[PDB]
């Protein structure tokens, strides 16, 4: 691929200049074996103090891998970075995804590093490996071929993608494969050990076309807005009821034609929290009526493509998450739960960066792209922590919460 | 001859869309003009300036200074406009090494780079922009007009691309000998190892032998400075470091900008001096922009200074670093939002200290304060010495795992262990999570009129236990604590409370031990008084029982 192709900045822009923050030593001793064996490739090279950008880079490792792994963060970069319709006028996503029964996260991110980059855009890609103590200077580099994580990459190699795997779509036709950034989605509707069969049948074929042997296994099959469910009881007590009218009062934003006053009724008086109130007929109906009304589906929930997608996470205790991705609030497009987040036991904030890079994964298979997170923690704590846990070649936005929301009962 | 290598130079532009400067010389004395031609002529000769022809069309303005004592005449060239307009570089040189970060070493040499500054060439095609002008006596002639070969002493790049041109000239020396340490600083390079002074001083000809490949002679600094080093404001001494002398001044007169004095000198100094404070000294500086302003001390920061005083009397130091130790970072709570921490390998030799404020907030509480305390530590440690240290933190672990399990917020601290130094952090009060059984159920409401500030704050209870009090210069948000606060203080022990109010809940769902509100204070030192205590919402004006009862109470 000798001739680059041309890629700008948008119009009154400048490159980046993000703050590179400190690094233990043990990852800059990583960087620098990683950094040094790139530069003996000719995939970056060191720059000059004519170059004044930069773009933060951390070092971490894959799921499951001792080796380590180079991150740059382009979050920056990539935001002013021109928009891009390099062969077309886009992607149509594949809404079929979702739908397969597996489907395997492929690391393609390597061919990036056989496509120049355009001599004119390189500058814009710099990059420092910190000191510690600033005891000298960084190490500042550059990026001479496409790199990872760039919105630029996907997009300038995705000609070269799309004849590489013509032939095994040729003769697989049922199989989606979607691109994201570095990673490649393969899905099938085959059992379990079919589907297998031909990601090892798609990666050999990539290994002949010019790898990683990585990979990740989904199940969109259960996807969806998990059902507002009221409790099932023999005897209420005065406390119950009043759960129960504030979360139907709660959903009655969501749903028309909830009622509580029948169950109101119940409450007549002034009573000890704790004394069993015994449901009348009517208050039996209405409750029925608005378990009915729970079952259907929220009216008027549609994805538009140019809002942003939000995502709130609210932590429930012992190991346990919820989430509800939606662009409009209380017109959820997605609901879920985490239990037992792996190998954080006693963790909160590792357990959050791993539910933050599932439910990244999640929106990226449903509608492609990341949605922007409300993060229950402070940011000082997340922004020393998040780094430590972080296993994907791709980072969503974020902002902080600072008051509980009352609505964490209502999801429990 | 002996065949030198050249500084590769760097290529320099101008903002985009810019030009150059053109900016008048201004009229000159006899006497300056024959001081700059003197002055220009010498370094004309030395081929830092190159005379120019009347084509090229910009200028920089040219000045002659001189000083009391040295009968010179000092050149200047007005470098402001022509920055202006310069590219940004890398700035590769803002922050300095912490001494606490620093080994020590057995041997230190300083070598002077002055003159190596001056083979540092200029881009060429920017040479053109750097060209001021010589008026001539009594402008009868043609002004004299130069531009740079060399970095112009004032220009904006000069720093960044100097350092960046001698950190890659010394980068194959460092690199082929990692028993030495190399630091440069303006004109200065710092050279240390634990070598023998016999093979020290041999690395320190070898690497003069290597800066002679491009033409740079680098004598010893005059007048040899014996230790300690006084650089970026300590005193680097060869087993010990310290910040400069501390002298605090007497006074009973302190303005606003003698109190912004004194707060530089404390932040200062807390890096090693233990238990620095600076609240109620800066609390003196809230919002004001008059220096001159004279602000009497509180009796309260009275106390703070002469705290420090007593903290200042004698000097202290710390120790430079052992890789081989263990880091360990102690931390104790002060007070009023004020936190102290010493870093240390081995007890009572301290490689630093720091201090941590409470940040701005209507509420917060001591948990809280103590987790950003030790993020910001653990920010600077890995600055420092890239590793995050062990903590020794004044609060126990039961009290740790009873705050983040229950506590809304995901949290996390990094590898600790309790100390027992008081006063220590602890929960003051936990609701329940569920009605306790034969408590009194408060069912509490407020309303305040909008226009008349008016309210009313009460609870009905299932004994029938009522209150209602009327309220002057209040809010609704106001008579909704009114109304916890007040079945808390006529409750038992152990009490049920219901609330429709999202803002009360918001509030001690957050969990505060303080406030700026004393009412919520008022509520918090109650709850620390309670045994049990539950608390329970409902949405207003539905029709629930109690709720119903007291909102009709309480509005109007
Ligand atoms: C080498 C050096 C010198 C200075 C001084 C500036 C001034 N003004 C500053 C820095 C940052 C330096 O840079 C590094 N300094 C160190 N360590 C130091 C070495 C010096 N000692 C103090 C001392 C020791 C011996 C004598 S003595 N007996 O020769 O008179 C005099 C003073 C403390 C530790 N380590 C590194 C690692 C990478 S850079 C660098
Ligand atoms: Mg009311």
């Amino acid at each position: 691929p000798i001739e680059t192709v041309p890629v700008k900045l948008k119009p009154g822009m400048d490159g980046p200049k993000v703050k590179q923050w400190p690094l233990t030593e043990e990852k800059i001793k990583a960087l620098v074996e990683i950094c040094t064996e790139m530069e003996k490739e000719g995939k970056i090279s060191k720059i000059g103090p004519e170059n004044p950008y930069n773009t933060p880079v951390f070092a971490i490792k894959k799921k499951d891998s001792t080796k380590w792994r180079k991150l740059v963060d382009f979050r920056e970069l990539n935001k002013r970075t021109q928009d891009f319709w390099e062969v077309q006028l886009g992607i149509p996503h594949p809404a079929g995804l979702k739908k397969k029964k597996s489907v395997t996260v492929l690391d393609v991110g390597d061919a990036y590093f056989s496509v120049p980059l355009d001599e004119d855009f390189r500058k814009y890609t710099a990059f420092t490996i910190p000191s510690i103590n600033n005891k000298t200077p960084g190490i500042r580099y550059q990026y001479n071929v496409l790199p990872q994580g760039w919105k630029g990459s996907p997009a300038i190699f995705q000609s070269s993608m799309t004849k590489i795997l013509e032939p095994f779509k040729k003769q697989n036709p049922d199989i989606v494969i979607y691109q994201y950034m570095d990673d490649l989605y393969v899905g099938s509707d085959l059992e379990i050990g079919q589907h297998r069969t031909k990601i090892e049948e798609l990666r050999q074929h990539l290994l002949r076309w010019g790898f990683l042997w990585m990979g990740y296994e989904l199940h969109p099959d259960k996807w969806t807005v998990q059902p507002i469910v009221l409790p099932e009881k023999d005897s209420w007590t005065v406390n119950d009821i009043q759960k129960l009218v504030g979360k139907l009062n709660w959903a009655s934003q969501i749903y028309p034609g909830i009622k509580v006053r029948q169950l109101s009724k119940l409450l007549r008086g002034t009573k000890a929290l704790t004394e069993v109130i015994p449901l009348t007929e009517e208050a039996e109906l209405e409750l029925a009526e608005n378990r009915e009304i729970l079952k259907e589906p929220v009216h008027g929930v549609y994805y538009d493509p140019s809002k942003d997608l939000i995502a709130e996470i609210q932590k429930q205790g012992q190991g346990q998450w919820t989430y509800q991705i939606y662009q409009e609030p209380f017109k959820n497009l997605k609901t879920g739960k985490y239990a037992r987040m792996r190998g954080a036991h006693t963790n909160d904030v590792k357990q959050l960066t791993e539910a933050v890079q599932k439910i990244t994964t999640e929106s990226i298979v449903i509608w492609g792209k990341t949605p922007k997170f409300k993060l229950p923690i402070q940011k000082e704590t997340w922004e020393t922590w998040w780094t430590e846990y972080w296993q994907a070649t791709w980072i969503p936005e974020w902002e902080f919460v600072n008051t509980p929301p009352l609505v964490k009962l209502w999801y429990q | 001859m002996v065949p030198i290598s050249p500084i590769e130079t760097v290529p320099v532009k101008l903002k985009p869309g810019m030009d150059g400067p053109k900016v008048k010389q201004w009229p000159l004395t006899e006497e300056k003009i024959k001081a700059l031609v003197e002055i220009c002529t010498e370094m004309e000769k030395e081929g830092k300036i190159s005379k120019i022809g009347p084509e090229n069309p910009y200028n920089t303005p040219v000045f002659a200074i001189k000083k009391k004592d040295s009968t010179k005449w000092r050149k200047l060239v007005d470098f402001r406009e022509l920055n202006k307009r310069t590219q940004d570089f890398w700035e590769v040189q803002l922050g300095i090494p912490h001494p606490a970060g620093l080994k020590k070493k057995k041997s230190v040499t300083v070598l002077d780079v002055g003159d190596a500054y001056f083979s540092v060439p200029l881009d060429e095609d920017f040479r053109k922009y750097t060209a001021f002008t010589i008026p001539s006596i009594n402008n009868e002639t043609p002004g004299i007009r130069y531009q740079y070969n060399v970095l112009p002493q004032g220009w904006k790049g000069s720093p960044a691309i100097f350092q960046s041109s001698m950190t890659k000239i010394l980068e194959p020396f460092a690199a082929q000998n990692p028993d030495i340490v190399i630091y440069q600083y303006m004109d200065d390079l710092y050279v240390g190892s634990d070598l023998e002074i016999g093979q020290h001083r041999t690395k320190i000809e070898e690497l003069r032998q290597h800066l002679l490949r491009w033409g740079l002679t680098t004598p010893d600094k005059k007048h040899q400075k014996e230790p300690p080093f006084l650089w970026m404001g300590y005193e680097l001494h060869p087993d010990k470091w310290t910040v400069q002398p501390i002298v605090l001044p007497e006074k009973d007169s302190w303005t606003v900008n003698d109190i912004q004095k004194l707060v530089g000198k404390l932040n200062w100094a807390s890096q090693i001096y233990p238990g620095i404070k600076v609240r109620q000294l800066s609390k003196l500086l809230r919002g004001t922009k008059a220096l001159t302003e004279v602000i009497p001390l509180t009796e309260e920061a009275e106390l703070e200074l002469a705290e420090n005083r007593e903290i200042l009397k004698e000097p202290v130091h710390g120790v430079y670093y052992d890789p081989s130790k263990d880091l360990i970072a102690e931390i104790q709570k002060q007070g009023q939002g004020q936190w102290t921490y010493q870093i240390y390998q081995e007890p009572f030799k301290n490689l630093k200290t720091g201090k941590y404020a409470r940040m701005r907030g209507a509420h917060t509480n001591d948990v809280k304060q103590l987790t950003e305390a030790v993020q910001k530590i653990t920010t600077e440690s890995i600055v420092i010495w890239g590793k995050t240290p062990k903590f020794k933190l004044p609060i126990q672990k039961e009290t740790w795992e009873t705050w983040w399990t229950e506590y809304w917020q995901a949290t996390w601290i990094p590898e600790w262990e309790f100390v027992n130094t008081p006063p220590l952090v602890k929960l003051w009060y936990q609701l329940e999570k569920e009605p306790i059984v034969g408590a009194e159920t408060f069912y509490v409401d407020g309303a305040a009129n909008r226009e008349t500030k008016l309210g009313k704050a009460g609870y009905v209870t299932n004994k029938g236990r009522q209150k209602v009090v009327p309220l002057t210069n209040t809010t609704n948000q106001k008579t909704e604590l009114q109304a916890i606060y007040l079945a808390l203080q006529d409750s038992g022990l152990e009490v049920n409370i219901v609330t429709d109010s999202q803002y009360a809940l918001g509030i001690i769902q957050a969990q505060p031990d303080k406030s700026e509100s004393e009412l919520v204070n008022q509520i918090i030192e109650q709850l620390i008084k309670k045994e049990k205590v539950y608390l329970a919402w409902v949405p207003a004006h539905k029709g629930i029982g109690g709720n119903e009862q007291v909102d009709k109470l309480v509005s109007a």
